[PDB]
């Protein structure tokens, strides 16, 4: 339904 | 077009320089999480000489630093701790600056060290049933811009209405900055940290690892070399497993 959208996910940086 | 983070804080001014596309649009400014439903280290104290040498009051050999949890203000340093950034809101000399393709974005306003605090990402602390009636709301209005930042599995973070000058860090494929999540007075919230020596002028960005669940993935303008195209990237979530179950 949403055309667009979305929730930004915690995470550590890892190289 | 830039402005510093005082020009947040008269809401009038804020407006008229947004009507001259001096500044972003507006949104409440607040200086900590407001929940939409409501829900000590083993550090020597240092001595008023060693504080003069300028030794560091929690540094990185604290107890509650290495877990990621801030001192009170009951901490064995007292005023001294060092450990307590996010309630003393000491964040980096940032900048907020209008980008070409991705709306407004932060910028640093001097060198700044790996491993230094940016900014909380403060917001509106939404349950599931909170999230699905903004998830909707939001792709009624057609926003662009989206705000939203998993704090834990019933805990999402929107930054969308309320916030601080972090809703503006963008996404990049190979970025200078990373989300930790600390805990202050038995509450969890999330920051910025960079994660190397940012040179002074540098746009600030971090990884959103982005859970998208509309149709289409917006495309991501970060310019890395290794740049995956889409924000979000190959797959499309759920609107449940977005929004953490
Ligand atoms: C938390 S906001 C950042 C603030 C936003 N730039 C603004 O002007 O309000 C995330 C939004 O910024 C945009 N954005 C952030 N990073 C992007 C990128 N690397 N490429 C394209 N668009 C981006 C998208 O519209 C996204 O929904
Ligand atoms: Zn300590
Ligand atoms: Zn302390
Ligand atoms: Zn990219």
């Amino acid at each position: 339904a949403p055309a667009t959208g979305g929730v930004m996910k915690p995470h550590r940086y890892r190289p | 077009p830039s402005c510093v983070m005082d020009d947040f804080r008269d809401p009038q001014r804020w407006k008229e320089c947004a009507k001259q596309g001096k500044m972003p649009c507006y949104f409440d400014l607040i200086e900590e999480n407001v929940y939409l439903t409501e829900r000590q280290c083993e550090c020597t104290p240092l001595s008023k000489d060693e504080r003069a040498q300028g030794e560091i009051a929690c540094g990185e050999d604290c107890l509650n630093r290495l877990l990621m949890i801030e001192c009170s203000s009951r901490c064995p340093n007292g005023d001294y701790c060092s450990n307590r950034r996010f309630q003393r809101k000491q964040h980096a000399d940032v900048e907020v600056i209008l980008t070409e393709k991705k709306g407004w974005g932060l910028r640093a306003a001097k060198d700044l060290p790996s491993n230094t605090f940016v900014l909380e990402y403060c917001g509106e602390v939404l349950d599931h049933k909170e999230f699905k009636a903004r998830v909707k709301e939001y792709a009624r209005n057609k926003n662009i811009h989206y705000y939203f930042m998993a704090l834990k599995n019933d805990e999402i973070i929107d930054a969308t209405q309320k916030g601080n000058c972090s809703r503006f860090m963008n996404h990049s494929c190979e970025p200078n900055c990373e989300t930790q999540k600390w805990t202050v007075n038995g509450q969890l919230r999330v920051g910025f940290f960079t994660t190397k020596l940012v040179p002074s002028g540098s746009e600030l960005t971090f990884d959103y690892q982005f859970q998208r669940y509309g149709k289409e993935a917006q495309k991501c303008f970060c310019g890395s070399a290794n740049c995956r195209g889409y924000l979000g990237g190959e797959n499309r979530v759920s609107i449940r497993a977005a929004g953490g179950k």
